[PDB]
């Protein structure tokens, strides 16, 4: 298919391109570091490397925070965008997300964490005679902290379900998703999510919809964990017996802990 | 073929998680969406062939000394990580990480991965280390260490600048395929 990126240019060194944004269509599976090195390297050849910088963030650029003498490139991965109702060839809309908190930082506690979905509309639609298209419109939508948590859950749940039920089996992928689901040792684990968002039943009715949605994501999530656990029992090597025991122990503890919260 | 199992180890706070989540999501460090979940899957193309990497993120702390190796069986390749601005993390490659993974998986290939290379050539960082009676780890010494400990090779990267980041995972896959 292809990989898309928002690309925008800042500083008077860019002449006509200053402040212009495009969506670039890259081949196959292109990763951030590759398009970034391409663009920074190209402009380094045109301007000289000392004058070229990659903006390392997707937030709207504030020119006053920029060295006026340099040429800045903002590069952001985007995916083709469909409204939730649409979710259930010709591509004019693309979206990137950026994490933010109301306290002014990109990341915060679970209860602080928002996400901004920035929707870009291109001047023309892909597929297109050139490899990039000008951005003609930009809209911003926000997800509140519980909504961010809902997505984190749904997306992990689907990943786990696929890892579990794929044929032929891939035990490595199953174990990776599953250990990271019921066994996290680096990140905090999903229990914390339930404790924050589901522990109290909100008074506000608008908030009740999200509360109920998240509750239902937890049902689906823990269900898929159990399926993951029983499935893995069949895939493991004798060497992995103690590994499996732990995963089962982790699942049971999480299951029992969530139970009171999933009923409410 | 199937998922290549890549276990990622090294001292806490060397930027292991940051580089895994950045690369696998196509995001710079300040824009990555936080998650309460561990590890990362990524599909990468090398010579027009897709390959899938399962990246197992691990907790380096001693509290996990008993639990961590439970993930070691069936590992295809290890990444042994240290920060080029943390001599302690580099010394731990020698005294902790290489011995640990080679004790569990004596035949399994591993790479040495230096991180935070964007800080290494910054004069103020060098000077801050100098005041603490330290110096950063040069590619030459890490390369020598890699050869001395029989790592498949030495690679380095910056999660921030993205420099060498694609290459770290390519070499992991190449090491696992043989």
């Amino acid at each position: 298919f292809g990989t898309y990126f928002r690309v925008g240019f800042y500083g008077s060194r860019f002449g006509d391109l200053d402040e212009q944004e495009f969506v670039y269509k890259e081949p196959a599976i292109t990763k951030l570091p590759e398009i970034s090195h391409r663009l920074e390297g190209f402009y380094g050849q045109c301007f000289g490397a000392e004058f070229v910088e990659v903006i390392k963030d997707s937030t709207p650029v504030d020119k006053t925070k920029l060295d006026p003498n340099k040429a800045y490139i903002q590069i952001t991965f985007v995916e083709p965008y469909f409204d939730e109702y649409e979710m259930k060839f010709n591509l004019r809309r693309f979206m990137y997300t950026t994490p933010f908190t109301l306290e002014g930082r990109p990341r915060g506690e679970l209860h602080e964490q928002h996400r901004r979905n920035t929707v870009l509309t291109t001047m023309h639609a892909f597929p297109y005679i050139k490899t990039r298209i000008r951005v003609s419109q930009k809209e911003e939508f926000v997800l509140t902290p519980i909504e961010v948590a809902i997505e984190d859950m749904k997306k992990k749940t689907l990943q786990l379900a696929v890892a579990t039920h794929q044929e032929p089996p891939d035990a490595k992928m199953l174990q990776m998703v599953l250990q990271g689901s019921v066994g996290a040792t680096v990140n905090q684990g999903p229990l914390e999510v339930a404790q924050v968002f589901l522990a109290e039943i909100p008074a506000d009715p608008k908030l009740y919809r999200h509360h109920n949605k998240l509750r239902l994501c937890f049902k689906e999530f823990i269900m898929r964990c159990g399926e993951a656990v029983e499935k893995n029992r069949r895939l493991i090597t004798a060497e992995q017996r103690e590994y499996q025991q732990e995963l089962k122990k982790n699942y049971n503890k999480l299951r029992d802990s969530l139970r009171p919260m999933i009923e409410r | 073929m199937q998922t290549i199992k890549c276990v990622v180890v090294g001292d806490g706070a060397v930027g292991k998680n940051c580089l895994l989540i950045s690369y696998t999501t196509n995001k710079f460090p300040s824009e990555y969406v936080p998650t309460v979940f561990d590890n990362y899957a990524v599909t990468v193309m090398i010579g027009g062939e897709p390959y899938t990497l399962g990246l197992f993120d691990t907790a380096g702390q001693e509290d996990y000394d008993r639990l961590r190796p439970l993930s070691y069986p069936q590992t295809d390749v290890f990444l042994v990580c240290f920060s080029v601005v943390s001599p302690s993390s580099f010394e731990n490659v020698k005294e902790k990480w290489v011995p640990e993974i080679t004790h569990h998986c004596p035949k399994t290939p591993f790479l040495l991965v230096g991180t935070q290379i964007d800080l290494r050539d910054d004069p103020s960082t060098i000077e801050k280390l100098a005041k603490n009676k330290q110096k950063p780890i040069t590619p030459e010494t890490a390369e020598k260490l890699a050869r001395d400990l029989k790592a498949v090779k030495y690679v380095e990267c910056s999660a921030l600048t993205q420099k060498g980041l694609k290459n770290v995972f390519d070499e992991a896959i190449l090491a696992a395929l043989e």
